[PDB]
């Protein structure tokens, strides 16, 4: 590493110690459930965006045909 | 579009073809040849609201005058009466459902799969002419634009 | 060959199964979503984990939220450039292209 990599690696570790390091086993069980539901929500929103991407290419391809066919 | 109207008259119960015949023979009182000129039609137009010019009145006639008389008879009157009584966002999604191979077009056998999954006993002439009416450029397939003009008037 | 009253009979039945295969494709995607989210967002196994592995899992989840969030942003941005060009194509293809009751109640009435 160097220093702007050092700075990135250190500040990201500081992000965990600020939100996790002052918690006990029960206070931090709740933190894990809370952090997991955020993952479930962002993975869902990604899947919804993944399927829209599979569809926009079909719409783009048919628009590619209609321009190809109407000139 | 057009043959959605012609199809609508053939489905008119004789209850409705007695309504229209009764009204049509009211229309053509005073007319000598028993048909609707602009004299006859302008009467019923002032009877409800407006007063068009004797060429706006000859544009409603020539829109359904298929025998070239300048007048409307009863069989043409029925076409006049069904005209007087989905979207591109809906149709685009359903277009994708015909296009199973997802190439952007609806070829013959993709129609037949759809037709043969409809519950009816699909005859060849059914396939033969739904392909004939839908596809207008004759490249053996229904593209997007042709599919829109092919479902125009289908609820 | 066949009556014009038949050709509209068959079209009404095409837009009835193409509307049934349109919403069968829907709940074939909700099942696909739930399945795919049990593989990615595996439910947690929090019973038995001591403080060390509790606080280690909570940290690896803290770093995955930030990773998943931009895995999403990079697909969120692809569909944002696809929207912009869908409007580009959908446009550049456009740049190339009486009353029943009011009349039956006038002459009749009931
Ligand atoms: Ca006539
Ligand atoms: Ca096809
Ligand atoms: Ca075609």
């Amino acid at each position: 590493q160097t220093e702007r990599e050092k700075k990135k690696k250190i500040l990201a570790e500081r992000r965990k110690v600020l939100a996790i390091d002052h918690l006990n086993e029960d206070q931090l069980r709740e933190k894990a459930k809370e952090l997991w539901q955020s993952i479930y929500n962002l993975e869902a929103e990604k899947f919804d965006l993944q399927e829209k991407f599979k569809q926009q290419k079909y719409e783009i391809n048919v628009l590619r045909n209609r321009i190809n066919d109407n000139q | 579009m057009d043959d959605i109207y012609k199809a609508a008259v053939e489905q008119l119960t004789e209850e409705q073809k007695n309504e229209f015949k009764a009204a049509f023979d009211i229309f053509v009182l005073g007319a000598e040849d028993g048909s609707i000129s602009t004299k006859e039609l302008g009467k019923v137009m002032r009877m409800l609201g407006q007063n068009p010019t004797p060429e706006e009145l000859q544009e409603m006639i020539d829109e359904v005058d298929e025998d070239g008389s300048g007048t409307v008879d009863f069989d043409e009157f029925l076409v006049m009466m069904v005209r007087s009584m989905k979207s591109e966002e809906e149709l685009s999604d359903l277009f994708r459902m015909f296009d199973k191979n997802a190439d952007g077009y609806i070829d013959l056998e993709e129609l037949k799969i759809m037709l043969q999954a409809t519950g009816e006993t699909i005859t060849e002439d059914d396939i033969e002419e739904l392909m004939k009416d839908g596809d207008k450029n004759n490249d053996g397939r229904i593209d997007y634009d042709e599919f829109l003009e092919f479902m125009k008037g289908v609820e | 060959k066949i009556s014009a009253s038949r050709k509209l009979q068959l079209k009404t039945l095409l837009l009835q199964i193409a509307k049934q295969e349109l919403e069968r494709e829907a709940e074939e995607r909700r099942g696909e979503k739930g399945r795919a989210l049990s593989t990615r967002a595996q439910p947690l196994e929090l019973a038995g984990l001591g403080f060390a592995e509790l606080q280690d899992l909570a940290r690896q989840l803290h770093a995955r939220v930030d990773k998943v969030d931009e895995e999403r942003y990079d697909i969120e941005a692809k569909v944002t450039k696809n929207i912009t060009e869908i409007a580009d194509l959908t446009q550049k293809i456009f740049d190339l292209r009486i009353s029943a009751d009011a009349m039956m109640q006038a002459l009749l009435g009931a």
